[PDB]
């Protein structure tokens, strides 16, 4: 749980999967 | 169409 | 899952598939939530009018897959349920409402790169992330079109709908413990869930923490991807409440 929602392969690594920012940029 | 799983599993 | 894509590998690394163990096949998706704790649309387990009423024994989950069908050797883990939970209130009769269930597994999973629980929602986060036109992302095994099936995990971001939006594309009465999500017709892009992903997560990314947070399940649709329906999702964070009541007994 305090570790809830960081993916090993992205988020821990700083990688960015290839549609994430498509939700970012609903954010507004 | 799936690949069988180990039997332990079905035990 | 309609009109999506591959996942790229460790993408979704909460998608857990529920397997019926005879025959072997894919039943419904579901989340990984803790080591122990498995989350899931309790249709997925219990609808009697269609004679469904499935109990522990019946069922495996599987966590830590991309492949649909292959068995992944060293990548994958096979977990077998100690006890189902279902809603007390989950309304099978009319609705849908309350469509919600809990696993808990017979043994602890351990994490990997493939293999990861999501963020449960607080009330802040709920409040600041479920509104309309603010994107999800669904993920599943689940049929290609309502009328065919994946190599792949597949994925899709929709926007979350307006609620009288919702309201006004179906004949089912809606309730607070739902949401609804996909493209309008007007909208020339497309996706929803299909046969199969029932019982999956709709995923959100927190754009104060950077945190996957789990806002929906996987509830109910009429057909598949048709202009002018919707995807409808259960509420995680209004049944938040009992979730942890669960965890806490149990
Ligand atoms: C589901 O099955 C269990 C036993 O397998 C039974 O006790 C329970 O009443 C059933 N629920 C419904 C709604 O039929
Ligand atoms: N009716 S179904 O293919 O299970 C479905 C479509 C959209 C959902 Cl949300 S659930
Ligand atoms: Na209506
Ligand atoms: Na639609």
């Amino acid at each position: 749980e305090a570790d809830c929602g960081l993916r090993p392969l992205f988020e821990k690594k700083s990688l960015e999967d290839k549609t994430e920012r498509e939700l970012l940029e609903s954010y507004i | 169409d799936f690949e069988e799983i180990p039997e332990e599993y079905l035990q | 899952i309609v009109e999506g894509s591959d996942a790229e590998i460790g993408m979704s690394p909460w998608q857990v598939m529920l397997f019926r163990k005879s025959p072997q096949e894919l039943l419904c998706g579901a989340s990984l939530i803790s080591d122990r704790w498995v989350l899931t649309a309790a249709h997925c387990l219990l609808y009697p009018p269609w004679d469904k009423n499935f109990t522990e024994n019946d069922l495996l989950v599987r966590i830590g897959k991309h492949s649909r069908t292959r068995y992944e050797r060293n990548i994958e883990k096979i977990s077998m349920l100690e006890k189902i939970y279902i809603h007390p209130r989950y309304n099978w009769r009319e609705n849908l409402d309350r469509d919600i269930a809990l696993m808990k597994l017979k043994k602890p999973v351990a994490f990997s790169d493939y293999i990861h629980p999501v963020c449960l929602p607080d009330r802040e986060t709920a409040a600041s992330l479920l509104q309309a036109g603010y994107k999800g992302r669904v993920t599943g095994w689940g049929n290609l079109k309502e009328t065919g099936q994946p190599s792949v995990l597949q994925v899709v971001n929709l926007p979350i709908v307006e609620r009288p939006v919702c309201k006004d594309s179906t004949r089912i009465r809606i309730t607070d413990n739902m949401f609804c999500a996909g493209y309008k017709p007007d909208e020339g892009k497309r996706g929803d869930a299909c046969e199969g992903d029932s019982g999956g997560p709709f995923v959100m990314k927190s754009p104060f923490n950077n945190r996957w947070y789990q806002m929906g399940i996987v509830s109910w649709g009429e057909g598949c991807d048709r202009d002018g329906k919707y995807g409808f999702y259960t509420h995680v964070f209004r049944l938040k409440k009992w979730i942890q009541k669960v965890i806490d007994q149990f």
